[PDB]
């Protein structure tokens, strides 16, 4: 009766918050192209089939992506593995040299600028006694000026010697599974309806998560995840001025990147086996690379997050955009790759309305930069070669990442401001339906039965 | 037909139900347990964490009275002062996540009472083969 | 102790001929018989194991039979370099023994 | 290859003791089954000692002729096979031959012989 | 007939063997399974390979009613579409070799059919146990 | 009765082939050179004795020596401490100049010509500012001329830049005892009848193999695993005419290898403490480097194979043989190694007979190369240093690499080449007696019993 | 009170005590045997030495009578050539380090029993089990 | 009755000598500091609070600490993290240029003489083709003539090309708690009065060691583990001439070395992003650096270890001190670390004393090194940057490494001299109470129960 005894009960469920070092889970249709054309699709684990998505009824859950773990590790490797791709590569140190630059042959109008400078230098050649005098092409934003003539210098040849890049890799984005280990859950929130923190009442257990691409945008995310039924905005505190607000939108906007140049490439030889890819010349006219938005879409979504907005803002709140204010040009501007070459785009015919509670397109131009020095690091820059012919691609426009306004009065404009700032809270708009749990078997009930001897 | 996709649920699948309708398959969550140059360590190193883990819950299993029967009655009575519930309830009232808060401050006391539990039970079976 | 009779106890053939050795056992060897051959200044060297059985990388020329008591070695094309002593050997019983030898002489 | 070679060999007075030695190798030597076999100065075959594989016994066997007087012994560990001798006759005079046996069930024949050493006692 | 012969009752050595004397030693091919700077991660990810296919039949094993018996009856007849084979031959005529091949198809369907025969008879004891 | 029960069995034996990561066991004799004069000598694992070579009666076994494993990891991990041997070693990076070289002082004969040429150039010192003017001596085979006067360069300075050789290590082959792990077996094959595939009908299990040396030879296989009892050949398709002929003979030929110039060494001072051994003098005379063979003893290993061929394709076949028309020098020719120093010889006088059904020395003259680009890698050569005194080394050839000639026609001759091609073919003359099998017990079987309740 | 730190040891506690004291804690040793760029690789190199210096044991243990029972009987008996001591004395004269002294040259002889007196009883079970 | 049994024993209390790759236990309160200010503080683990020090009674054990281990792994990898801090850092190769030194400004007295010379020079800047004329100040022991003039080059430049030390790490001791595997214990041996061999009859298990401070100095051991009672002195063979004598006393020495210069850095800079600190101007004068110990203390710890001493070598034995007859700059000196810079002192007014059976300080005047070759390895050495104003440290003077004379005559005195020598010795002094024995459970014992079927 009341001789109620312990009867320990293995295999049983239960979980509490971890977290382990997951890995990877490329797509085997991925495989095919041989030998690292990309990173990381020989190094990490090929895919299976039919990952088991499973409900768990009546379950909610206590999610989070503000103070979760997992979208740190996922930036850490994807670093690091970035640095694994520049190991092969060729250093390009002996480009330090005094050069001598003057503006490119084209039809100089005030309004517009040189873009692009001639820059004719010396080089030594695979033998060592000789130098070759070389020429080549270069943007306005990789040479300063050393202080007639006018000679300049890379604007990196201060303080960070930088590798090339090997033609052979390729900077798209391919899909990652990421998988728990055994012993590790995988809970997906499936709810329609979930901000930030909040618990989710519909969960289900994956091992494997779907394929993402990890791409690297500051401004207008690309790419990835669209939203299920409305623009779902969700941040942290919403009275806090330093918080961004991510937001992630239903229907996809289409971009039109392009580059209009031709931009032939040539082979300096640097050393021995040392190979360096300049732009020679470019055939037709040096015009600007653009990108393209319907004005019809892009003022229909924002007259679709200035209807979410007033949701969190309250009515007759008269929200209005701006284009950023001040900054660096990498958080100004919507930095980002296209088939292996970077533009800067300005968002500043994007960002500029006021909307109060009562066919053609937007030309964006864009300019590109060849050293790259993506997070911020120290010593780190990096030499993108050219590319041949007129560059072209299509993205779409998937979420923003606004920042408010850090009003301190009784208004109610809200002039909302775009801004990218940390990396991670791209993949906060991947990583936020994932929580990792540890399956903890081994449980313990008394009930009244006694071990016989 | 004979054969269902009903009540024939998954791995976790009973784990917000009852401790009445959870404990009918365990085995469910005991098999899927184990199966399921620096992309080998993060492999390295989630199958040493694996086993470990797996081994040391299946070593203080297997010191207790229960190799691998994976449900086992013992010897120790269940002090009221621990959870003070009714039995009726706690087989189908609550659930295994409430329990595991329910009792969560009174582990490593049962997993240490159970150690003495074993072995003074277990010296009792020599002496008594000693005998004869 | 177990005597084996070899016979004859010398022969004198030509390479290319054929013949058969005797080995005659004073009780049931029934499979227990295997044959030998020692060269002069070497070891002997096994020809055929258990009555019949071929021994790998002795020549197929070899070729062994008899059953009980009463056994026999064939050695089908005889060539140079077989010429030598010829011993049978029983298991059937401790002590070991052997037969006296058939001399072949070319 | 399997080789047996043998040593210790000599001119030994009658009533004296000698001990020879057979030093194998290319084999696992424990599991197979060893003799000594002499051939007498008039060349017959005459079996001496027997000591059984591991997987045999590992007895020893001698024929009547030597028994009390010859001792068969091995040493596994470095693969040598022994025979001591005493109380020595003219007739043990003869070439000493170590001998393998070969293997399961058709293998009680002597698969490989030695050299020999020559023990004379006169 | 003296029977001088080696034998090697070592390691695989009854690998040609007959039933009847190849169940006399299962122990030899059991225990030689675990024991026996960039060459020693292949030690590293030798060895938990080692550990990792022992654990996985120490799984498989363990999940069914025999925990480390090495030898065990059990309870699920034989259907004769799996081996359609003589008793009277399949001890002594042939061996495993010729086995692993006479079955090879019909594995997954007995590791499948074990489960439940090892669940239905260890919820037949809880319910026996529930009772008393 | 007729009610059978499932029992299972623990600790069968049955195997399945696989493949798995097999490790070193360098034998224990060889660690007292001290800090890898060789290469693996102290990074992998010192061997066991008496190795369990156990019968395995009543057991046939399909083996196969062409879809193999186990000669792709050998030759990757050879490549791969070919690689642990030469990051220790000085860079040879500032050796890239404009040479200028003229005649070595030598009785030069129209006949013979100069192979080895002065080549005087500029090098820096261990100071940066001072450039001493130093001379040296190379071969015809590693200088091009750059295009009076006659001034040269490297061959390699075009794309790839290689470092030199550090004379603490050794190029010897030692034995090395592959061993496999725990759960795995190695089958050897002990039928003394025994071509390429097939079932061997007598086999043994092993854990560790014999002593293998590594050597590098293209045709003229050394030094290694002499056949039993007749000349064995085996291929793969004996009417195909692109798998080669590994021949397999059963007596060894005796080579007597030499190089007999003095070649003085001298050291020059690169820069801080990287020194580098340059020839200086040579004393005596230039004569040619040589190898012999006896005559009596390839004319009857030629009648041998001649035999074995006939075995193949019928008697009444006129089998001669040929020099392999074309090629590299390293494919063309007998290219070896010999205490340190690169051979390359010129079989012309060997495979040149023909042979119908029916106590001097053949000469073979060599020639040295310094810089190595061993298993044809592209971005990779070797800087082999001199050595002091008269060279002379003497080895066993062991077995051919032939290959047929791909006829179309009723004809009755075969005029059969040698081809060196893939080095693993190599360690196919060592590997073809072991397969490796994962020992995979719990077996199944039924019998009238039934667990008792 | 009751409960006090004096004769309740600790780990190793009993480690020069008598036989008869220190088969009365023997699981204090067993909890303690599998919790507790560079240099991780001394955490995997020790992590996966202890669980597989663990594992040699518990199979080694495994194929012996004793799953995990930690005390067991067997029915070889002692022959006095091991030890030739008194009975009397080597439970609580006597310690365990200087029974590992004194016996250690008879191991390996009494593990070469262990394993044909559990195989041996395994099929006589089985032909006991065949009949029925 | 008679009828013993076999019974198995799991988990039983017996252990065996052993060796196994131990682990670090940093202590958590040095984690604050971010991201390795020193080594190994984010490599390796954060320790656990009260370690389970647990006693053995009825327990002797014989320890051993000079055929001991674990004093050869610590300094292998101490030797392997020191390698793990110098590869980030830049290297020093374009510094080997033909300087041209004179005195420093100075009042230059004819006793003493210039340790610091002027060395301006020639390097070049971070573009390829400018070459910068830059001066610096530079120890008398770092140049060597170059041979009217007088022009000086490295001393390292011969050899050993070797880099600069990041300032972000420093070379400060933390404590460092070395702690066994699962498995293995640490005997730690509790006796008050226990030489390097014999018994112990209070021994203790623990799993971690109490907080090793990592210090490195050749002769005067400093800042650890004082003796308990007495001034305790061991070692092997005392007939022995070539086996140290490491004396551990009971009270610290307090040392006060200092360095008086106030040695203002600056930055020249190499290249791209390749900083070298070099020493500007000296502000003030230019005194020479010395330590202090007190002269009552000194000598009451030879009065000391005179008495300690004839408990060897009997009463009535005049022992006298000397001062280390010869050696390296780094034996035959107190060659230590102090903040960062390497003090090279003279205990030479220290070890000049006789003693017979019947307030102020002591200055010893040191002098600095810039580059370092600890360990006297072959291909390396140690530019530590200089450092800002005045430098003073404190230390514990805790056990002296004193070496006999040997003599081979039937004399009273003995001539203790002091010596250095391997730096393991040093280490023996905190690792002599520790050693690791690993746990062996599964015992075997008869007794009378039989296993009923
Ligand atoms: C390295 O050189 C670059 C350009 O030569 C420097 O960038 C500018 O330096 C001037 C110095 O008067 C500043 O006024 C500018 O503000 C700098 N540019 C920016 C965008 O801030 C740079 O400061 C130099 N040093 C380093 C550490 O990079
Ligand atoms: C690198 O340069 C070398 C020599 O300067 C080239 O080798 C030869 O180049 C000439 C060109 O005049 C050709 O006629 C020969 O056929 C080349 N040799 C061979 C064996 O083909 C070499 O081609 C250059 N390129 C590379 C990749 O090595």
């Amino acid at each position: 009766a009341e001789n109620l005894w312990v009867t320990v009960y293995y295999g049983v469920p239960v979980w509490k918050d971890a977290e382990t070092t997951l890995f990877c889970a490329s797509d085997a249709k991925a495989y095919e192209t041989e030998k690292h054309n990309v990173w990381a699709t020989h190094a990490c684990v090929p895919t299976d089939p039919n990952p088991q998505e499973i409900h768990l009824e009546n379950v909610t859950e206590e999610f989070n992506m503000w103070k979760n773990n997992m979208v740190e590790q996922m930036h850490t490797d994807i670093i690091s593995l970035w640095d694994q791709s520049l190991k092969p590569c060729v250093k390009l140190t002996p480009l330090c040299v005094t050069l001598q630059c003057t503006n490119v042959t084209n039809n100089i109008t005030d309004d517009m600028r040189g873009e692009l400078k001639n820059c004719s230098f010396n080089m030594t050649t695979e033998l060592r006694d000789k130098k070759q005098k070389v020429y080549s092409l270069f943007y306005r934003l990789d040479v300063v000026q050393i202080n007639s003539n006018k000679e300049y210098r890379l604007i990196n040849c201060n303080t960070s010697a930088c590798t090339q890049a090997c033609p052979k890799v390729s900077f798209e984005p391919i899909p990652i599974h990421y998988c728990a280990p055994a012993g590790f859950a995988i809970l997906k929130c499936k709810d329609k309806k979930f901000n930030g923190t909040g618990p989710c009442p519909s969960v289900s257990t994956v091992q494997c998560t779907h394929g993402i691409k990890p791409v690297v945008s500051t401004q207008l995310l690309l790419n990835g995840s669209l939203a299920e039924e409305e623009v779902m905005i969700r941040s942290e505190n919403i009275t806090n001025n330093a918080k961004n607000i991510l937001v992630q939108f239903n229907t996809p906007v289409q971009i039109n990147c392009t580059r209009p140049n031709n931009n032939t490439r040539k082979s300096i030889r640097i050393g021995p086996g040392q190979a360096f890819y300049a732009t020679g010349d470019i055939i037709g006219d040096i015009r600007q690379a653009h990108c393209n938005v319907s004005k019809a879409t892009w003022n229909e979504t924002l007259g679709k997050v200035v209807k979410q907005l007033r949701k969190h803002f309250g009515n007759n709140t008269i929200i209005r955009f701006a284009n950023s204010s001040g900054g660096d040009l990498e958080v100004t501007t919507h930095s980002f790759n296209c088939g292996g070459e970077f533009f800067y785009c300005n968002t500043s015919g994007l960002f500029n309305s006021t909307w109060i509670s009562n066919n053609d397109s937007i030309t964006l131009p864009c300019r590109i930069k060849q050293i790259i020095n993506m997070w911020q690091r120290i010593g780190q820059c990096m030499y993108a070669p050219p590319i041949q012919g007129v560059i072209r691609c299509v993205s779409n426009i998937t979420g923003l990442i606004l920042t408010r306004d850090g009003g301190s009065t009784n208004s109610t404009t809200e002039t909302f401001r775009p801004g990218g700032g940390d990396m991670r809270d791209n993949w906060r708009s991947e990583l936020y339906k994932y929580k990792v749990v540890k399956i903890e078997p081994l449980g313990v009930a008394p009930t009244r039965c006694k071990r016989r001897v | 037909a004979v054969g269902i996709g009903a009540v024939f649920l998954g791995f976790l699948g009973a784990a917000g139900s009852t401790m009445g309708a959870a404990s009918m398959t365990l085995t469910v969550q005991a098999r899927n347990l184990l199966s399921g140059t620096v992309w080998g360590i993060k492999q390295l190193q989630a199958r040493v964490l694996a086993v470990e883990r797996y081994l040391r819950d299946q070593q203080l299993l297997g010191i207790w009275g229960c190799s691998g029967k994976l449900i086992c009655c013992t010897n120790v009575p269940w002090n009221s002062s621990w959870s003070n519930r009714n039995l009726s309830e706690i087989w189908d009232n609550m659930t295994w996540l409430q329990w595991d808060k329910e009792i969560s401050n009174y582990t490593q006391i049962i997993y240490g009472l159970l150690e003495e539990s074993q072995n003074q039970q277990e010296k009792n079976e020599q002496d008594l083969l000693a005998l004869d | 102790d177990v005597v084996l009779t070899q016979s004859p106890a010398t022969l004198s053939v030509t390479p290319g001929d054929s013949v058969s050795l005797s080995c005659r056992a004073s009780q049931t060897i029934s499979d227990n018989l295997h044959w030998y051959l020692q060269k002069s200044h070497e070891s002997p060297r096994l020809l055929i194991k258990y009555s019949s059985q071929s021994i790998s990388g002795i020549p197929s020329r070899f070729s062994g039979s008899g059953s009980g008591t009463d056994f026999t070695l064939n050695i089908n094309s005889v060539e140079t370099e077989d010429f030598g002593m010829y011993f049978c050997q029983q298991t059937n019983s401790w002590p070991l023994t052997f037969g006296a030898g058939t001399k072949l002489e070319l | 290859e399997v080789m047996l070679v043998e040593s210790g060999g000599g001119l030994v007075k009658p009533g004296g003791s000698l001990k020879l030695s057979c030093e194998a190798s290319g084999f696992s030597f424990g599991f197979y089954s060893l003799s000594w076999v002499r051939q007498t100065p008039e060349k017959r075959l005459e079996w001496v000692a027997t000591i059984a594989g591991s997987g045999v016994g590992g007895q020893t066997y001698y024929p009547d002729s030597v028994k009390g007087r010859f001792t068969i012994s091995r040493d596994n560990a470095k693969n040598t096979l022994y025979l001591q001798m005493s109380s020595l006759r003219s007739e043990d005079t003869a070439v000493f031959y170590c001998a393998r046996h070969g293997e399961g069930k058709y293998g009680s024949n002597f698969a490989y012989w030695g050299q020999g050493t020559t023990l004379t006692v006169s």
